[PDB]
């Protein structure tokens, strides 16, 4: 078999944590939202 | 397990829905075809979900 | 492409022990790019390369995550900014 | 007789064991030296070398020639190398 199941596991999964810190981060602080 | 294949112009009996068909002329006697349809019911269901 | 292509051979856990060391380099590239947001450019063989200020130019492995981590490391480099 | 029927049962054709494709393996059968009692326990062994190197230019020709391989059974796919891998074996 031809798989990655211990690489782009620890990866991708960590890609969507910087993802929603950066989201968060426009909205709490720069208030995009309320533009 | 994964619908997944490597095999490139050969036989193996088996070619969101679809994208597997029986070849029923070609597959082992000894072998019989109830199984074989099992097994392509089941690689098309972990295909589809 | 090698490994695909392959299923069984004599060979086949040599080239898996070969290919094992030969993406040992780019995977600490990956490892650069998204804890940093900086990689060290060797001669531009990195596969992704470089107001609102975003022109990078993107436009084999899985492309699925190539554009995953094109995302991942530019919002970083905004960071910098 | 003694390294030369080792040698030409093993699948190397000397000067003695004369290799066509036509009749594989064969006795010079021209000499009044060897004499007919011998003769025929030759001509048996010959057939074992014959058959031999028949089934390694197979087994050769077509398992380890390509990377892993448009198709024909006879000619190519995985089944057929996995054959002559049991072959070998054998």
């Amino acid at each position: 078999v031809l798989m990655k199941r211990s690489i782009t596991a620890p990866l991708a999964a960590h890609i969507s944590l910087v993802n929603k810190a950066a989201v968060d981060y426009f909205f709490v602080e720069l208030h995009l939202e309320a533009h | 397990l994964h619908g997944l294949l490597l095999d490139q112009h050969e036989e193996f009996f088996i070619k969101s829905l679809k994208q597997f068909s029986l070849r029923v002329e070609i597959l082992p006697s000894y072998i019989p075809v109830r199984v074989a349809e099992k097994i392509l019911f089941v690689g098309e269901s972990v295909q589809m979900f | 492409q090698e490994a695909l292509h392959n299923c069984s051979n004599e060979h086949y856990p040599v080239l898996l022990s070969l290919l094992k060391t030969s993406c040992e380099p780019y995977t600490r590239f990956i490892h650069d790019w998204v804890y940093s947001g900086v990689f060290r450019d060797a001669y531009g063989e990195f596969m992704i390369q470089v107001k609102l200020y975003w022109t990078h130019g993107y436009v084999v492995f899985l492309k699925h995550i190539a554009h995953d981590i094109y995302v991942c490391g530019k919002t970083i480099n905004l960071l910098k900014l | 007789m003694i390294h030369e029927l080792l040698l030409a049962l093993s699948g190397y054709p000397g000067s003695i064991f004369t290799w066509n494709k036509r009749s594989g393996l064969q006795v010079s059968q021209d000499f009044p030296f060897l004499h007919p009692s011998e003769t025929s326990v030759l001509n048996r062994l010959c057939r074992l070398g014959t058959d031999y190197i028949r089934f390694t230019e197979f087994i050769e020709q077509y398992t380890g020639h390509v990377q892993q391989q448009q198709g024909q059974g006879g000619l190519h796919g995985i089944y057929l190398r996995a054959f002559c891998t049991g072959l070998d074996s054998v």
